[PDB]
């Protein structure tokens, strides 16, 4: 029914898509799964602090590469954040920064 | 946060701790500020186990 | 033509005159607000298809 929440069982670390198997006497399930096979480390910078009252601060990643403003997480690409895809949650105190 | 493979890699355990804690919980940041010896209080939990 | 754009976010979809979709089983739960900005624009621009 839903791949996104849905613990660990259908492949390792992430799945993308489940289908249905006719197994001889059972129930056969296939899924497509998804594994990085590589690993670059790369610095993240956990939100940034703006002049506007809600700050942008990266809730569906830990940060942003370069600039204080980088989306390069997934497979390809050096695309930077335009503040569309941080979410902005209420200003926390912290150094020049979301943190 | 770990919504997506380890790719989210490691964070202090320390803050990880109040972050989880935060969500879980009314309990908030500053909450456990003004709160005394939470760590010590949390050790005191493991001792008792 | 402005920034914002129509966008499918919880049942959305709907047709013409931007979105007239009930997210209860009901009809017509919600008059269109929401609004909201809009990430980015896809392909076959003045649609999102």
């Amino acid at each position: 029914k839903a791949q996104s929440k849905r613990s660990g069982f259908c492949g390792q670390g992430t799945h993308i898509v489940s289908f249905v198997v006719n197994a001889p006497n059972g129930l056969y399930f296939m899924h497509v799964g998804y594994y990085p096979s590589n690993h670059i480390e790369v610095v993240s910078a956990y939100g940034l602090c703006d002049a506007a009252n809600p700050t942008n601060c990266i809730a569906p990643v830990n940060g942003y590469f370069i600039k204080t403003n980088n989306t390069r997480i997934v497979d390809e690409w050096s695309y930077t954040g335009s503040s569309f895809y941080a979410p902005e949650p209420i200003t926390s105190l912290n150094t020049k920064y979301v943190a | 946060w770990t919504a997506g493979l380890s790719s989210f890699a490691a964070i202090p355990f320390a803050q990880s701790i109040f972050y989880r804690l935060n969500g879980v919980g009314i309990t908030q940041q500053v909450l456990s500020e003004n709160q005394k010896l939470i760590a010590n209080k949390f050790n005191q939990a493991l001792g008792a186990m």
